[PDB]
């Protein structure tokens, strides 16, 4: 019938002298079957019966890919959802579709000495709210939009970042990976998991020196007439520590999703179970993140924000030291008196007896 | 301190900073007075979980899971799903098996409609003109499906006439059935012997790649070989595990642990399976003089007489019921004029301290070493190891082969590949690893390629004996470094005093600490230094790296032992 | 607490001696999902022929459950899921635009041809299959067809429609009050283990393959909330994994979960992308290291019900099914295979053995140890059955 | 992403 | 151009906001326990007690006014992140079931109320008012915004959906995601 197939030529047809060349060196008893299978319908449920121009390749209003309701007058083209009001895929009315934007034209006729009329009318209307009074007048020429916060606040906080489809990240994304393209055509099987060469991700890039887990206090590098001795180093993301995968028990290399961070980090967030929430607060910088060192050190509570010295509290160690061994003193001493007021109370109530 | 964390809380994380310290860890916990718990499902609203589900009864409402729910797309953090890598001849065995199921799928299906429609013409020619007027087929044909024709039809009939077709079929088949059952008999015989020309070729290319597809390691092997084993890796290996023995000994509640490597030679016939493919390279090659040659081997000869305490009457008798089946001292050589003449012939305190612990008949010997010396050593164990690897295999993997259950069912039918057995490279009753070495001989020679030895190699054993690939490569180094070992000055002289030492009979501390300081003297003050220990009562060997400041012994257990010999080396003027 | 072992063979208990059924549709092998996708129910035509040609037929029942109708399936999933299923078509699917993005159903999963007619024969055949076991009339319940344990409540994913195991113990929990399930593919079975999550009757333990791999779901933390915590076990590992390790790690967890739990009925998911030289799996086991599972399982000695599952190679899948259901039957097959209509698929030794590679096994005993501690730790909870 | 096609 | 200060304690709130609707894909529980009406009649029954003369009265009462026809008819225009499209869509179509029209200031909570100040000295340096009329929003909008600082902790908790209940915030099933981005 001649239509090519997965084979590279017709069914009907045997193979070429190209492929059969570099591809080359020079009764049953399961015709039974109907006669042994038997119907099965044993089951409880038997009963259920059962200018020509073109558009955009992206949305006017998100500026992202997809199916698009377009517009004939201007080169606009809209996501369904991303309409003012949003409209029915099925239940689309055809017809003209124009936008916002050129119906406020065809309205107004594109004449704006009538736009000075009816705003003026507008703004007499209006006069229990005059101050939004231009305002109100203004939201009924634009076409919709997203929200994207302004660039004055999201500057607010550095270690904040607009993703590419406008999407947050907070210096948590270890990044895209570039030379993974690079990866999909790779070295060979030299793997981007990190298999079968680990003489030289146990050696510290910069000095010389091996990297020595924090938990066994050894680089168990093996050796490469053995190679079943080596024990997979890794290094946090944030503070370098080296750590073997069976120490930390995890089972990978983190490679796309955020950075690893070591057991060696306080929280960002707690949930103390009592619930409440955060003692961490952002990082403010744009030199604006002021400081305070208090006059009293023994006492001081102000935050979970604090700094440690040799709004931020400045805090040094000596009165971490003193508030940690007061509170254990005094909480020891306290659950200590009550489990003796308890015990009393009871030997005073048994005696009772 | 300040109420936002709980204590266990507080116990746990101090658990990640003081966890191998027990005494501290234990005194902290006797000091201090000691939702979703899972990170890949979310809680939904119950307002999302109100579908009909028509068939859920009273239990699976009370069983099934509603609320809680997980998806591969905020597990994966919105990118991931790495794939393994699959090397290429792998993909050629997928692409043979994707058109092999493509044709068998059409064949299968067609005949599958086949039958059907043989059976309804057959019921439906035994008529009278009056029902074969009436007769109509009901839409599924009498069978169990009701996509499976309409496909086929829809394949083989250009799709617009095949829904004309097969509208026909269910509306009068007493004049459409017959067309389309000779049009699907003409298609499945032209289909057949397409697919019967085409499995010859798949055949043979499957044959080719099949086992080149089943080894990972050994695609990889000769050019991580020439990587792995340099001289920085070798040191590399020692350094770290001396190390983490200091480390980890920082820890002082671990015993001390002892000296950096071990190694055991159990098999003493691969000496001269190692002599003989270093013989047969230094034959082939031509990068050495003739005097050069003989040098190299009886170089080799010696040292492995020597070090490993070989008498050269048993090598030699060796060597005898070796080849005869194919159809001085070492000083006299390290000094190498000796050998071209040669063949040109043909108080109270330190006293008592050594008095006492005198070994005689002595059976631990000591070779202080250069990196040359060490490097040397570790192409021969390596040769050695791996030899003995296979040695091993040996009588298993050859009581496999000569036990092939070859079936004659598939010899006839041209379906078993002979092109490795007419060439005489496929292991029959022979011993497996003679014959592994009587090819390796034939390729160091340069008579037998590289694939040829390698599909051997695979098909043989398995793909389980790949670190032979670079059975020739290796043999080069060996010779290489053994010719290094007599042609520098310093190595030589070092090489001289072993040999002095070891055809010693009776040593002491104090001499072990003179041919420490000896053999030193040659060799610069940046220079490394390793201790090769040969104990001779059960062959093993111990390699020690010195650190400059090094016990140049290993350490002992008791204030005797340890305070008498550093106070007897106090008798010497050399620094403590 | 892991300790290393080796692997001996595998010989059949005389003593156990149970009466198998096995349900096959002739009709199944016929609806391919694409030129190209890596899935193919011929592999369930293939393992057939070789059962045949073995002479298995005469050991076992073989049946051919009716399929399951549009509200039976709807005991799991919902409504406008199975309407869609069922009404979608390779030519009809630009007119569902919203639902395929809905219902996940137009590319990873695409719409082929007589799609509603496989989940049916899936769903019919392990439903039956279960409800034999039930009343009171079978031992073990094979069903190759089912084994599709990606499929969630509304959606599809990983090649998978319809949720068939989990209809099948809906069905067995009519009558028994604890289930097990077993699923020993190389992926995690993610939709049993989203169906019965917050549930103390069912207990689902998957031995997968973690890390940046499909669906990326069932780390050593996920064990269950509710009523049901601690009823769900996930054990994860890493690359090349063989036999004797597999065993090693197998067995104990097994044993543990069989004598705190004490399972009424069990239903192992024996699917063989498990295998050494797969298309997606990284595993690095043979076939008797993959039927020692299914051994130990019917050890025990309670109604089991063994299904399908992955397996991208055919001959592979093929010739390790048919090594199970013979040795679910207590017998060895020969190692020749037999002549049948696929015999050149299985060149070019022409034998019944799958081959590991020499992969490199980087599954350390001390991962093992502590994967396995707490594994412990938390089943020492869910003992008072 | 998915499982390939 | 014009200039609005805002309090940085609620800069981090509409950080929060802007990382809970995009990449951890929540949406807002609504309809809101506190509606954007219920906070600005509060606001202004609370202030105009505050100052005595009838001018700054009837000022604060025409801001007030002026903010909830201006939110009613700013919402689904420019105020809603591409997820939360759909919840608008479905909550349009189940108010024109019951021959009702939607009003989104009953509603959509303070949050959105935070996002329109926060867009609002665009808005106004985009049409041609004069400049004591901007100066005299932005004053207004400077006051309001450091009452509801004042009381920041009664109306922004919070509670983690996935924990115990009630939060401000919701998550979405994959039907939802799947309709609302990828179509
Ligand atoms: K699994
Ligand atoms: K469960
Ligand atoms: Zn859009
Ligand atoms: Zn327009
Ligand atoms: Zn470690
Ligand atoms: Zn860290
Ligand atoms: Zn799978």
């Amino acid at each position: 019938d001649s239509k090519v197939s997965v084979t590279g030529l017709p069914l009907n047809k045997g193979p070429s002298e190209k492929i059969k060349r570099e591809s080359l060196w020079n009764d049953l008893k399961t015709f039974l079957t109907e006669n042994m299978t038997e119907e099965s319908n044993i089951r409880s449920t038997i009963g259920w019966n059962g200018i020509d121009f073109e558009n955009e390749d992206f949305c006017s209003a998100c500026n992202q890919s997809g199916s698009f309701l377009c517009c004939d007058t201007c080169p606009k083209s809209f996501h369904f959802l991303c309409l003012d009001p949003p409209i029915d895929p099925n239940n689309l009315p055809k017809g003209d579709w124009h936008c916002n934007e050129c119906k406020f034209k065809i309205f107004i006729n594109n004449s704006m000495a009538t736009l000075k009329k009816i705003e003026s009318n507008f703004i007499k209307q209006n006069n229990n709210v005059k101050i939004f009074a231009k305002l109100l007048f203004n939201i009924d020429s634009h076409n919709p939009k997203q929200f994207q916060l302004p660039n004055y606040i999201k500057e607010t906080f550095p270690a904040v970042k607009t993703g590419s489809r406008g999407q947050y990240s907070d210096e948590n994304d270890k990044i895209p990976l570039t030379d993974r393209q690079l990866f999909n055509t790779s070295y060979g099987q030299s793997i981007t998991k990190l298999d079968s060469y680990n003489p030289d991700t146990h050696i510290d890039s910069n000095s010389g020196k091996f990297l020595i887990c924090y938990k066994c206090n050894q680089t168990r590098l093996g050796s490469w007439s053995h190679p079943e001795n080596s024990r997979l180093i890794m290094t946090c993301d944030y503070c370098q520590t080296p750590w073997h995968l069976d120490c930390v028990p995890r089972a990978s290399f983190k490679n796309l999703g955020s950075k690893w961070k070591c057991p060696l980090h306080s929280p960002t967030k707690v949930y103390k179970k009592i619930y409440k929430v955060w003692k961490k607060q952002r990082l403010i910088n744009k030199k604006n993140q002021l400081y305070y060192e208090p006059l009293q050190k023994i006492g001081y509570q102000n935050n979970g924000n604090i700094q440690i010295i040799p709004k931020i509290t400045q805090i040094d160690e000596n009165s971490i030291k003193y508030d940690f061994f007061d509170k254990i003193y005094k909480s020891k001493m306290v659950q200590k008196r009550k489990l003796f007021q308890f015990q009393e109370s009871l030997i005073d109530k048994l005696v009772s007896n | 301190s300040q109420d936002i964390l709980d204590l266990d809380d507080l116990v746990e994380k101090v658990d990640f900073y003081l966890g191998s310290n027990k005494e501290l860890f234990t005194w902290f916990k006797n000091f201090v007075g000691y939702e979703a718990f899972g990170p890949s499902y979310k809680r939904l609203p119950k307002s999302d979980t109100f579908m009909p589900c028509s068939g859920r009864d009273d239990m699976c409402w009370e069983v099934l899971n509603d609320e809680w729910v997980g998806h591969p797309v905020w597990a994966s953090e919105d990118s991931g799903f790495i794939a393994h890598r699959k090397n290429q001849y792998e993909e050629t065995l997928f692409k043979i098996e994707e058109e092999r199921h493509e044709y068998d799928f059409y064949i299968e299906s067609n005949l599958r409609t086949i039958q059907c429609l043989e059976t309804i013409v057959n019921k439906i020619e035994n008529m009278t003109e009056n029902e074969k007027a009436n007769f109509k087929l009901p839409p599924g044909l009498g069978h169990t499906s009701m996509t499976i024709y309409k496909k086929v039809i829809r394949k083989v009939y250009d799709k617009e006439r095949g829904f004309e077709i097969i509208d026909a079929l269910h509306e009068h088949p007493a004049v459409t059935a017959p067309v389309v059952l000779k049009r699907l008999k003409q298609k499945d015989e032209e289909w057949r012997r397409a697919q019967r020309e085409w499995n010859k070729v798949w055949r043979e290319l499957e044959q080719k790649v099949f086992f080149k597809s089943l080894d990972h390691l050994g695609l990889t092997f000769k050019q991580a070989d020439k990587k792995l084993l340099t001289t920085k890796q070798l040191i590399s290996e020692i350094s770290s595990i001396k190390v983490d023995q200091t480390n980890k000994k920082i820890h002082w509640l671990t015993p001390k642990p002892k000296s950096q490597l071990d190694f055991d030679f159990p098999d003493k016939n691969i000496f001269y399976d190692i002599l003989c493919l270093a013989d047969t390279f230094i034959t082939h090659t031509t990068a050495y003089s003739n005097p050069d040659k003989e040098r190299l081997k009886d170089l080799l000869k010696y040292f492995i007489s020597l070090f490993f305490s070989i008498s050269f009457e048993k090598i030699e008798e060796s060597l005898y019921s070796h080849k005869q089946n194919v159809s001085m001292s070492l000083l006299d050589i390290l000094h190498r004029s000796r050998y071209q003449k040669l063949k040109r012939s043909n108080g109270n305190l330190v006293e008592e301290a050594n008095s006492q612990g005198i070994i005689q008949n002595r059976s631990i010997f000591n070779l202080f070493a250069n990196t040359n010396i060490y490097i040397f050593f570790r192409h021969w164990t390596t040769i050695y190891e791996r030899l003995l690897e296979i040695k091993q295999m040996n009588e298993r993997v050859t009581k496999e082969i000569n036990t092939r259950s070859t079936v004659t069912f598939a010899k006839d039918l041209d379906l078993l590949s002979s092109q490795l057995s007419e060439m005489g490279l496929d292991f029959v009753g022979e011993d497996a690893y003679k014959q592994v070495l009587r090819l390796s001989r034939r390729l160091i020679n340069g008579d037998l390629e590289h694939q040829w030895f390698e599909e051997s190699l695979r098909q043989a054993y398995n793909n389980k004996a790949f670190k032979l690939y670079t059975i020739d490569k290796v043999t080069q180094s060996l010779v290489k470094h053994a010719h290094t070992l007599m042609t520098d000055a310093k190595t030589a002289e070092i090489m001289a005093l072993f040999v002095k030492d070891r055809n010693a009979s009776t040593t002491s501390a104090k001499d072990q600490i003179i041919y420490r300081l000896q053999v030193r003297s040659h060799m610069s003050n940046t220079e490394n230094m390793f201790r090769i220990e040969f104990d001779k009562r059960t062959l093993h060997v111990s390699i020690q790296y010195i650190a400059l400041d090094d016990l140049t012994l290993k350490e002992p257990k008791a204030d005797e032992d340890k305070w008498k010999y550093y106070v007897t080396s106090y008798a010497l003027p050399h620094p403590t | 607490v892991y300790e290393a072992t080796p692997f001996d063979p595998i010989t059949v208990k005389p003593s156990d001696k149970r009466r198998v059924a096995y349900f096959y549709d002739a009709d199944v092998g016929n609806y391919a999902y694409g030129a190209g996708h890596p899935m193919k129910p011929h592999r369930i035509r293939m393992a057939h022929s070789l059962i045949m040609n073995y002479g298995l037929y005469k050991k076992m029942e073989i049946y051919r459950a009716k399929p399951a109708t549009k509200q039976e399936m709807c005991q799991f999933h919902t409504d406008e899921y199975i309407d869609f299923l069922s009404r979608v078509t390779p030519d009809n699917l630009e007119m569902f635009k919203r639902e395929s993005v809905k219902f996940n159903v137009g590319d990873d999963c695409p719409v082929f041809d007589g799609l509603y007619e496989y989940c049916s024969i899936s769903g019919g055949g392990s439903m039956e299959g279960a409800a034999r076991l039930n009343r009171g009339k079978c031992d073990v319940a094979v069903n190759y067809a089912g084994g599709l344990h990606h499929a969630k409540k509304s959606e599809a994913s990983g090649f998978c429609y319809l949720n068939d195991i989990v209809l099948g113990i809906i069905e067995l929990l009519r009558y028994h009050p604890r289930v097990l399930y077993i699923d020993i593919d190389v992926h995690h079975g993610d939709g049993v283990e989203e169906a019965f999550y917050t549930t103390d009757r069912v207990m689902t333990c998957s031995f997968h393959k973690y890390g940046e791999f499909f669906p990326g779901t069932g780390e050593l933390r996920d064990i269950g909330v509710g009523a049901g915590k601690n009823y769900a076990v996930n054990v994860p590992l890493r690359d090349g994994i063989d036999d004797a390790t597999y065993r090693s790690v197998f067995e104990p967890v097994i044993k543990k979960i069989m004598e705190w739990y004490q399972p009424s009925a069990v239903v192992l998911q024996c699917g063989g992308d498990s295998l050494s030289g797969d298309r997606l799996g990284c595993f690095n086991l043979s076939m008797e290291g993959h039927a020692n599972c299914v051994n130990y399982v019917k050890s025990f000695g309670i109604p089991m019900m063994v299904v399908g599952g992955g397996g991208y190679t055919m001959r592979n899948v093929a010739r390790t099914w048919c090594f199970e259901t013979g040795l679910l039957n207590n017998v060895v097959l020969d190692k020749d295979l037999p002549y049948n209509e696929y015999y050149e698929y299985y060149g070019p030794d022409y034998k019944l053995s799958v081959r590991p590679s020499n992969m490199f096994n980087v599954n350390t005993p001390e991962y093992l140890d502590k994967v396995m501690t707490n594994i412990f730790a938390n089943l020492e909870n869910t003992k008072y059955a | 992403x998915x499982k390939x096609x | 151009k014009i200039s609005l200060q805002i309090p940085i304690k609620l800069k981090s709130v509409l950080v929060d906001d802007w990382e809970y609707v995009t990449k951890d894909k929540k949406i807002c529980r609504l309809p809101a326990d506190v509606t954007v009406e219920m906070v600005l009649n509060k606001y202004e029954h609370e202030v105009s007690q505050e100052l005595e003369s009838p001018g700054s009265q009837s000022q604060l009462s025409e801001y007030c006014a002026g903010l909830k026809l201006y939110f009613d008819k700013c919402l689904g225009n420019m105020l809603l992140y591409r997820l939360e499209r759909l919840q608008y869509d479905e909550l349009l179509k189940k108010s024109s079931k019951d021959q009702k029209p939607l009003v989104p200031i009953r509603i959509y909570g303070a949050i959105h109320l935070l996002r329109l100040i926060s867009v609002l000295p665009e808005l106004i340096s985009s049409t041609t008012m004069d400049l004591q009329s901007c100066q005299l929003l932005i004053k207004q909008t400077e006051d309001f915004l450091v009452w509801l600082l004042m009381h920041v902790d009664e109306y922004f908790n919070d509670k983690d959906p996935n924990r115990s209940d009630d939060a401000l915030y919701v998550n979405t099933s994959s039907q939802y995601e799947g309709v609302a981005l990828g179509m």
